[PDB]
Order: structure tokens, then C-alpha cells, then sequence
RNA sequence: AGUUGAGAAGCUUGCUGGAGGUAUCAGAAGUGCGAAUGCUGACAUGAGUAACGACAAUGGGUGUGAAAAACACCCACGCCGAAAGACCAAGGGUUCCUGCGCAACGUUAAUCGACGCAGGGUUAGUCGGUUCCUAAGGCGAGGCUGAAAAGCGUAGUCGAU
RNA sequence: AACCCACUCCCGUUGAAAAGGUAGGGGAUGACUUGUGGAUCGGAGUGAAAGGCUAAUCAAGCUCGGAGAUAGCUGGUUCUC
RNA sequence: GGAGUCGGCAAACAGACUUUGAUCCGGAGAUCUCUGAAUGGGGGAACCCACCUAGGAUAACCUAGGUAUCUUGUACUGAAUCCAUAGGUGCAAGAGGCGAACCAGGGGAACUGAAACAUCUAAGUACCCUGAGGAAAAGAAAUCAACCGAGAUUCCCUUAGUAGUGGCGAGCGAACGGGGAUUAGCCCUUAAGCUUCAUUGAUUUUAGCGGAACGCUCUGGAAAGUGCGGCCAUAGUGGGUGAUAGCCCCGUACGCGAAAGGAUCUUUGAAGUGAAAUCGAGUAGGACGGAGCACGAGAAACUUUGUCUGAACAUGGGGGGACCAUCCUCCAAGGCUAAAUACUACUGACUGACCGAUAGUGAACCAGUACCGUGAGGGAAAGGCGAAAAGAACCCCGGAG
């Protein structure tokens, strides 16, 4: 579903507070769009659909050990 | 075939005023056979058993009467019937 | 005058039969539901 | 094991027939028993034509209970109660009184 | 039929000794639908030797 | 039935019944019914009253029978006949035929019956299905999407009218 | 004429029938009638639009749960002094 | 074991079975049609149509095996494209469905209360969904206390309807500190423990065996009851036998018993796991919007995160209900862990100031049945002859009623 390859974030839930106070059943999404990432060793694009935020753990940890990660926990990108 | 189907295929000869005087006038024989008995294992078992030379077999499946009792309405017993035609002159003895 | 139900046991079968029933998860707990309570009958 | 078998030797204790003997006959179920010569009826059934024929009256024995009876002590003439005694290999039934066997 | 006098044949006279009891338990049955049967407890006897010549057959391996 | 108390009530006996009852004093209540258009059975009044379901229509003779307006047969009348005749599909499931029956069912009686009992009866290379092909539509390997259940849909494979 | 419909009268109203019958009546080659199979539904469907129809139930179906909802309102409330 | 038997409604008539050990009871084994996760492909469940291999017939087949999907590992092969990637085959191992409650999560009402009603309540209840286990979860202080100290988690009684919170309304509601049930901690320089086999012993469980002591008399259809006199006791308020039995029967107290299966606790050998590698970085902290904390933005500390950012390295960092200074107390961003605790669809034993056929389960009886509905679903009524069928031979009226 709506859910971060990388991190494993989903949709949450919450509500929406008017000023008389009044509350109404909402949802949070992630922030998560497709993104083509160029791996070294493999010598071609892999597509992700990752959040903005998995994409700085991309960047702070690179892109071969996320992907380890990712088969390590039987996730078919 | 195997030799056990040969004995399990035909269950009985059927009487009836109808059967007897089928075995007269036309030298056909009306038999109970079992409810999975094709019209090849029927032909097979006659001549195999009785030594005779069956010309033609057909069948047909008889329902179960249904019956009234106190305790709710209970029914009898599917069953088969072939009448088996032999040749002009043989008897079908046993 | 024509009356509500028109018998049909085609139509009988492929709404109410026990292939049909098993088909979504709705309609196998009526037959769970039915189990339970001990029904003879239990499909269409 | 039974304290009173078939083809035995007995005698009546309660009941219509109280100090009668005789020979158990049929062991039924649920604790009733056949001895013969004692509890006598009479049967009235008709004859009729339909389904062959049938009989009139006939004499026949009635089961009473099984607590009824006794063994016969063949030697003191008298109801004893029965025990189980140890065995060389098989058990056998001896009277309370005597510790004496029964045949 | 015991079981103890079964197992002194081998499996070549045993399919025979099944083959005996088929023609048995057949002629019974078409005596039983003429109605000129009188052993009436022969159908119910021959029965159980074919359940136990078949038990036999399964155990020789 | 008799009798005793201010009352709820108590006691003694005749008949029926055929195996259990509980003095006194304490202890616990599913502890007292005429009403709730109260709930469940049984039974009254209306009352031997309305009605007996198309106003095509019946009259004799014979037979059987415990008993014939109604059953079977014969003679003679009436009615339908683009059906109130004959045949397929759906639906029903033994109602089909024979022998023996009349308690209940039949808006009357019944010897009669689509009723009770017990036997019998359905025969296919060409008829109708099944097997072959698809329409609407359904399901749908992978796939895309979706908090979870799941939604849509490709290859495909089911679906006759 | 068949077929589809339902304008008038009378009967019937505990009906032969929980919407009919007998007499007349409208359309009857078309925006027609009909069989079989399929699709859409409960704040939803469908509607040549009457708030009409969705299994004799519709200004929001039926069924089971929350549930013994709440009732400042009617009714009833049992032996004696 | 020790003599009858061929289940019941449900009786009858025949055929039989057997002390050369039956029926019967327990352990293990074989067979186990079709449908159903249903799994070779379809389908209106209990039906229709197949393919491959091995064996056997000669006619129009038979016997035995297999052939669903997905996950994991492995061997072979190979698109755009040179290499290899996706992909395609064959193997092995695992999952799928059902089940009353308990457990941990995801989503999440309304009636109602406030004598109206919006914040609030009902309530994180009802309901729907997903996983695991016999229990689950939580667990070994970046915790509390207050300058004195305690020492993991879980459950019970208080503190206390108190401090707080609240259209400060209706309502919601702690902690500190005490009293108890249980006892236990161990690793990332690799451990406690947990599985699975192989052994060393014990105990239970799935069937059974023995088991004491009463005579006479009266009434009565029948004696257990009246009257008289005895006996047994680690067995005396059990069931039923022709009316009320410690001594008539079955039992009871009390002793014995397992070819063979199941379970538990046990020592010691092994394999696997624990397992995340090396003490924790997009982490602590911060801003905006929510949720949880008894706490509804309130002086509002603390946990969590949808969006956006973002450190230090033991002279370092967290907490002590705004915030600062000083003191005190712990070491987060890695793991495993029994007992005390929750429940009973299921089996056994015992018991009840529970019901006695309109009661008690909807159901004492062929009841989730008959019946009602297209369906989901709703849902009845119906017990008693006698101690023993001895259940009325035979005659008369009547239609062989
Ligand atoms: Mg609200
Ligand atoms: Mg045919
Ligand atoms: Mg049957
Ligand atoms: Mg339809
Ligand atoms: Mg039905
Ligand atoms: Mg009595
Ligand atoms: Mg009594
Ligand atoms: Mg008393
Ligand atoms: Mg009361
Ligand atoms: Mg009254
Ligand atoms: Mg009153
Ligand atoms: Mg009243
Ligand atoms: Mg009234
Ligand atoms: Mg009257
Ligand atoms: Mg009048
Ligand atoms: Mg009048
Ligand atoms: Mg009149
Ligand atoms: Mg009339
Ligand atoms: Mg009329
Ligand atoms: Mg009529
Ligand atoms: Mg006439
Ligand atoms: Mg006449
Ligand atoms: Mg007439
Ligand atoms: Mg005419
Ligand atoms: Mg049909
Ligand atoms: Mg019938
Ligand atoms: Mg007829
Ligand atoms: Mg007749
Ligand atoms: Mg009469
Ligand atoms: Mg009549
Ligand atoms: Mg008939
Ligand atoms: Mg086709
Ligand atoms: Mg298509
Ligand atoms: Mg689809
Ligand atoms: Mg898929
Ligand atoms: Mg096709
Ligand atoms: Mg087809
Ligand atoms: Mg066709
Ligand atoms: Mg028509
Ligand atoms: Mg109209
Ligand atoms: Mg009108
Ligand atoms: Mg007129
Ligand atoms: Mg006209
Ligand atoms: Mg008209
Ligand atoms: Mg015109
Ligand atoms: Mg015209
Ligand atoms: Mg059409
Ligand atoms: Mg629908
Ligand atoms: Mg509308
Ligand atoms: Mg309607
Ligand atoms: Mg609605
Ligand atoms: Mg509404
Ligand atoms: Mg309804
Ligand atoms: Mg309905
Ligand atoms: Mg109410
Ligand atoms: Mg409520
Ligand atoms: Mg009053
Ligand atoms: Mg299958
Ligand atoms: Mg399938
Ligand atoms: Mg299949
Ligand atoms: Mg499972
Ligand atoms: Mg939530
Ligand atoms: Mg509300
Ligand atoms: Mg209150
Ligand atoms: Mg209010
Ligand atoms: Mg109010
Ligand atoms: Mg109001
Ligand atoms: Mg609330
Ligand atoms: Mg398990
Ligand atoms: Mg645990
Ligand atoms: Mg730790
Ligand atoms: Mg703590
Ligand atoms: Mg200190
Ligand atoms: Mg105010
Ligand atoms: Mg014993
Ligand atoms: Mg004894
Ligand atoms: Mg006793
Ligand atoms: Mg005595
Ligand atoms: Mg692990
Ligand atoms: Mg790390
Ligand atoms: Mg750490
Ligand atoms: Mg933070
Ligand atoms: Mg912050
Ligand atoms: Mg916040
Ligand atoms: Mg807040
Ligand atoms: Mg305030
Ligand atoms: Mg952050
Ligand atoms: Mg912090
Ligand atoms: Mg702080
Ligand atoms: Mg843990
Ligand atoms: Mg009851
Ligand atoms: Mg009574
Ligand atoms: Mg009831």
C-alpha cells in the first residue's frame, strides 16, 4: 500500500480539531514518491517508491547497504 | 478387466411379470447390476460367467421410493437394471 | 396475478449455492455461522 | 466373575415362591434370571389365521431378580453366600460358610 | 478361515484362494435373488474370509 | 362433613388414592394474583346460524355392495372445440399402473380418488444434455493499487438464451 | 382479434381473490410485447419524476448485534389484624 | 476375563457363532468411496474431462504412482545488449483450512448521560480485520526517591474516591509510601536458556483383581417394615431388589495389577538455535499537526511520530512536572529469560438451603428437528400401565368393522 520501502512507514491516523473543539477522524500519509537511484555495482537504475526521508538515509548511508537491508528482509523492489 | 470386477458388476437376476415374459417371446434377460457398470463390463461379465453370446445390452437407472413415516420421510435405495439380449436360440441358466 | 417468487434452480444455485458461498470471505462465515448452530441443511 | 451361573442349583429367597429349589436355566441381562419350575404365568395369545397360525394358553417361567436366589449348600441345606478363592491358577467359586468349593 | 493357516501359502496360491471366494460369494448372491437360498448366514460368513485373505496379502511385502 | 379462633387460618373424621410426610424452635426465599387490549393450553356465547367456491344440466336401467344422487357399464340429454383438445420448456418428484382397503384427507356419502399399505413400471450411435465454439457477464497466474480484509485487470478459462 | 394496459358502471368487501369478475374501454409495426441469462442496492441504487419502486414492508429494505437504548408518559402491582 | 452372543427404536420368524475361549474392554496395525483448504483442469459441493511414468492385456482397457499456488535454498539455461540482469525449467523443505474463551496489535460507532445540546460522556466499549501460544505480553533502570535510601517484570489489598483534572458542569481519577504471591539472571573476546535426537532411572496415564458380617415370627400380592435375638467396621446416611437393607446384589474403606502406547520429572553425549558482532546516528534534541499520559493548552514537564531539520563522545549524555543554578541518581538509540497472571469449546471425579416437565438448556421424547422465509435468519409442541406383559385364550352383537 501507501508504505516506505526503506523504512516502513504507513498511513496513521489522528483527528482534526476545530475552534468549537470539534473532532474528526483523519489519516497522516508519508511523503513518498518514485525515485530512480544509480547503483555502481550493478551498473543501472533501480526504482524505489521511498519517502523523503528514506531518501537522506540513502544519502548518509549510500545506496549498496540500504539495498542489503532490503534483501535481507525478503523485500522484492 | 480385472478378474475381481467380473465378479462384483452383475448383483442378481430381476423378477417380474414383465422380465418373464420378456425371456419368452423375445429371449431377453432383465438383471440388477451395480450402480457404476457400464454397458462393455455387462457384456463382458455375461459371457465370461454364463458361456453364452450376448448381441446387445441397454440400461437404465431406477430411483429410490420415497416413503412416509412418523418420524420424518425416509427413502430407499438407487439402483440399475439391463436387459440383455442373447442370441436367438440360448438359455440363460444358471 | 404474478407473485413474488418464480422458482428457477439455476438461478437458485448461483446465488445461494455452496460454490457461491465460498467464494468471498462474507459468505463462508454464513456457513461458519451455520456450523456452529448446528443447521442440517446449511446450503441452498 | 458371576456368583450364579447358568445351570446351577438354588433356591428362593423373597418373593411368592420364598423356599422353593430349582436350576437356573437363562441368565438374562440387567439382573434377571430363569430358574426352572418357579414363577409360573399363564399367556393367553391369539390364534389367529393371518401369517400361518399361533397358540392358546401356554405355561411358562417369568424371570425374577438375580438377588432372589442362592446357591444351595448341598450339605447343610440352606442359602449361603459365594466368594472368590485364590488360585493355583483360575479361580474358583467356595461357600462363605464351609470356605468349602461348589460344583 | 484363520489367519494362522494363511500365512502357510504364498501369494501365488493366495490370489487363488481370493478367486475362490468370489465364485462363492457370487453363486450365494444369485441363489439370494431366485430366494432358493436356505444357509442364510453363508452371505455374512464369506465376506469375512475375503477381508482376511486381503489382510494376509497386505502383510507378506 | 363436623368443629375451633378477631383474621389470614387450624384440627378431627367418611370416600378416592397408592408411597411417601415433617412436631417444636430457629435459619434462607423464585413466599401469597381478578385485572396489566398480560403469556400458554382447554372450553363456552354467537349457533346447529352463514357458507358448501362460476347458474355446461341432467333423466332412467343394470351391477357390485352392510349401505348408491356422486362408483363401473348401457340408452338418452346438455357444454368446450384458436379449447375446457394434443405436444414441448421451466417447475414438481412417484402424483404413473395393478392388487387389497375407508380410520383420517375429499367443504355431503362413498363401494370412488392425485388418500393408506404392498408390488410393478422409465431400454437410444441419430431425441434432449455432456464432450467442441463463443455473447453479455464472472473468475482471474504474474501485475498495478489499497490501514487489514481487499479493488481492478493481462495471459487464460468458465458462461446459452 | 391474439398480446399489453386499466377509463366507466355494478357486484363483491367475513370476497372465488390480502386488489378480482361480467358488461362496455385504450394501444395493437412500434418511444411495441415477451422468454432465458447477466449488471446496478440501503443515505445507497433506479426513476419519460408519482417520494414512485428496491420480494404483499419504503420521507431511507430485511436480519442479527450495541440492547434489558431512553420514556418527567399510560397500564399493572398478589395474605391478615 | 470366564459364558454367553449376532448395536438401538423394537418386537417377531429363520440361519448361525462357542470352554480348541465367543460377544465384550484397552494398546498398536491394516483398509479408509465421493465432496470439503481440496491441491491435475473445470463446476450448479458430493459431478464432468484429462496428461506423464512403471507394469499387464489385445481390442475399445486394468493396477500403482504422481501433475495446484506461493515462500525459501539449489542446479541448468538464457532477452532488449557485449558481459549479466529480468525471465524460463527441474528438484528438495514450509505454508494454506477449522476452533468457545484468553493474548498483542490495525480500524473504530451510536443510542445514552449532561433532566435541551455542540466541548465532554457512553468508550478506545460494541463490531470488523491480522498474528501467536498453551499461555501471551512486559521484563533486569539513561527507574524512583529526597541528601535518609530502595533496587527487573507481573498479579492482589491499601494509600483513596485523596492530589489533581473538568462547558471547574455531568463526570474522570493517580502516584509516593506500606502489607503480600513468586525468587533470577545472562550475553555482543558469544552466556543463561530453548528445541531435536541418543541414553540413565523414577512417577503417572490408557483395562482390570480381591474385598467382612442375619436368622426366627406377625400383617401383607410381595418384607427391607412389627416383635425377638445376634454379627462385621480403616467398609454405617451409595445405588436397587415385588413397601423402609451396614450383614440379598452391585459397590464402599483397604490392599494388588500392564504384551504394548502417551505424558512428566530426571542425570550425560551430540547437533541446531539463542545471534543482533565489537556497546548501538538520521539516533538524542528542535519547529508545525496529532495520540498517550488521571492531566480537555493549561505555568505543562514526560513518551510516540505524519512533515521538516539535527548533536556530544565518560573533562560526554538523560532525568528529578514551566525555567535557571547547585546537588543527587542512572548510561538510550543491540539482544534472550522461568514463577507468581487470564481463559475452558473439550475429558474425569465430587458437591449443591439449584430445577422437577408452562420449571431446568431452544431441546428429558429421532431438536436446531417439524414449520416460516428467495435468502441471511427465526424457531415449536411433545415424559409416567403394572413388581412382572402375566398386554385380555374363548363366546355374543356388529360391515371378516
Ligand atoms: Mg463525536
Ligand atoms: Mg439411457
Ligand atoms: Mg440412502
Ligand atoms: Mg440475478
Ligand atoms: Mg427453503
Ligand atoms: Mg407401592
Ligand atoms: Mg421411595
Ligand atoms: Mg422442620
Ligand atoms: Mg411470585
Ligand atoms: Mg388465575
Ligand atoms: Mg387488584
Ligand atoms: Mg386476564
Ligand atoms: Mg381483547
Ligand atoms: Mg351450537
Ligand atoms: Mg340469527
Ligand atoms: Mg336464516
Ligand atoms: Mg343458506
Ligand atoms: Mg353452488
Ligand atoms: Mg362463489
Ligand atoms: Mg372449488
Ligand atoms: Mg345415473
Ligand atoms: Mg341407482
Ligand atoms: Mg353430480
Ligand atoms: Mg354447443
Ligand atoms: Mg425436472
Ligand atoms: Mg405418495
Ligand atoms: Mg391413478
Ligand atoms: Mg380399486
Ligand atoms: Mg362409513
Ligand atoms: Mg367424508
Ligand atoms: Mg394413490
Ligand atoms: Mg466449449
Ligand atoms: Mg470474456
Ligand atoms: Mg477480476
Ligand atoms: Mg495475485
Ligand atoms: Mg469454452
Ligand atoms: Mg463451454
Ligand atoms: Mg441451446
Ligand atoms: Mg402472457
Ligand atoms: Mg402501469
Ligand atoms: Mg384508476
Ligand atoms: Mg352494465
Ligand atoms: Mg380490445
Ligand atoms: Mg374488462
Ligand atoms: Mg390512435
Ligand atoms: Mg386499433
Ligand atoms: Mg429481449
Ligand atoms: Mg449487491
Ligand atoms: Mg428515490
Ligand atoms: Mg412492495
Ligand atoms: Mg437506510
Ligand atoms: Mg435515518
Ligand atoms: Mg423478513
Ligand atoms: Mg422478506
Ligand atoms: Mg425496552
Ligand atoms: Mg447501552
Ligand atoms: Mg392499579
Ligand atoms: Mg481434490
Ligand atoms: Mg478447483
Ligand atoms: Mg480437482
Ligand atoms: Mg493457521
Ligand atoms: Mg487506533
Ligand atoms: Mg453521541
Ligand atoms: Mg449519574
Ligand atoms: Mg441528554
Ligand atoms: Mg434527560
Ligand atoms: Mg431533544
Ligand atoms: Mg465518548
Ligand atoms: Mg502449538
Ligand atoms: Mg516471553
Ligand atoms: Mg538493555
Ligand atoms: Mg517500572
Ligand atoms: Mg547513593
Ligand atoms: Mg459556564
Ligand atoms: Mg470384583
Ligand atoms: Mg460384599
Ligand atoms: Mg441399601
Ligand atoms: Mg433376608
Ligand atoms: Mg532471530
Ligand atoms: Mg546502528
Ligand atoms: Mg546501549
Ligand atoms: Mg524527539
Ligand atoms: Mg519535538
Ligand atoms: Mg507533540
Ligand atoms: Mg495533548
Ligand atoms: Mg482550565
Ligand atoms: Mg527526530
Ligand atoms: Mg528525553
Ligand atoms: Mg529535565
Ligand atoms: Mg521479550
Ligand atoms: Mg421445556
Ligand atoms: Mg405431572
Ligand atoms: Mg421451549
Amino acid at each position: 500500500s501507501r508504505v516506505c520501502q526503506v523504512t516502513g512507514k504507513g498511513p496513521v491516523t489522528g483527528n482534526n480539531i476545530s475552534h468549537a473543539h470539534n473532532k474528526t477522524r483523519r489519516r497522516f500519509l508519508p511523503n513518498l514518491q518514485h525515485h530512480r537511484f544509480w547503483v555502481e555495482s550493478e551498473k543501472r537504475f533501480v526504482r524505489l517508491r521511498v519517502s523523503a526521508k528514506g531518501m537522506r538515509i540513502i544519502d548518509k548511508r549510500g545506496i549498496e547497504a540500504v539495498l542489503a537491508d532490503l534483501r535481507a528482509r525478503g523485500e522484492k523492489f | 478387466m480385472n478378474q475381481e470386477r467380473v465378479f462384483k458388476v452383475l448383483l442378481g437376476p430381476h423378477i417380474s411379470e414383465k422380465a418373464t415374459g420378456l425371456a419368452d417371446g423375445k429371449s431377453q434377460f432383465v438383471f440388477k447390476v451395480a450402480t457404476d457398470a457400464t454397458k462393455l463390463e455387462i457384456k463382458k461379465a455375461v459371457e465370461s460367467l454364463f458361456s453364452v453370446k450376448v448381441q446387445r445390452v441397454t440400461t437404465l437407472n431406477v430411483k429410490g421410493k420415497t416413503k412416509r413415516t412418523a418420524r420424518g420421510l425416509g427413502k430407499r435405495n438407487d439402483w440399475k437394471k439391463a436387459y440383455i439380449a442373447l442370441q436367438p436360440g440360448q438359455d440363460l441358466d444358471f | 396475478m404474478k407473485r413474488t417468487f418464480q422458482p428457477s434452480t439455476l438461478k437458485r444455485a448461483r446465488v445461494h449455492g455452496f460454490r457461491a458461498r465460498m467464494a468471498t470471505k462474507n459468505g463462508r462465515q454464513v456457513l461458519s455461522r451455520r456450523r456452529a448452530k448446528g443447521r442440517k441443511r446449511l446450503t441452498v | 466373575m458371576q456368583k450364579i451361573r447358568r445351570d446351577d442349583e438354588v433356591i428362593v429367597i423373597a418373593g411368592k415362591d420364598k423356599g422353593k429349589r430349582g436350576k437356573v436355566l437363562k441368565v438374562l441381562a440387567d439382573d434377571r434370571l430363569v430358574v426352572g419350575g418357579v414363577n409360573l404365568i399363564k399367556r393367553h395369545t391369539k390364534p389367529n389365521p393371518m401369517l400361518g397360525q399361533q397358540g392358546g394358553i401356554v405355561e411358562k417361567e417369568a424371570p425374577l431378580h438375580v438377588s432372589n436366589v442362592a446357591i444351595f449348600n448341598t450339605e447343610t441345606s440352606k442359602a449361603d453366600r459365594v466368594g472368590f478363592k485364590v488360585e493355583d491358577g483360575k479361580k474358583i467359586r467356595v461357600f462363605k460358610s464351609t470356605q468349602k468349593p461348589v460344583q | 478361515m484363520k489367519a494362522n493357516e494363511l500365512r502357510e501359502k504364498s501369494v501365488e496360491q493366495l490370489n487363488e484362494q481370493l478367486l475362490g471366494l468370489l465364485r462363492d460369494q457370487f453363486n450365494l448372491r444369485m441363489q439370494k435373488a431366485t430366494g432358493q437360498l436356505g444357509q442364510s448366514h453363508l452371505l455374512s460368513q464369506v465376506k469375512r474370509d475375503i477381508a482376511r485373505v486381503k489382510t494376509v496379502l497386505n502383510q507378506q511385502a
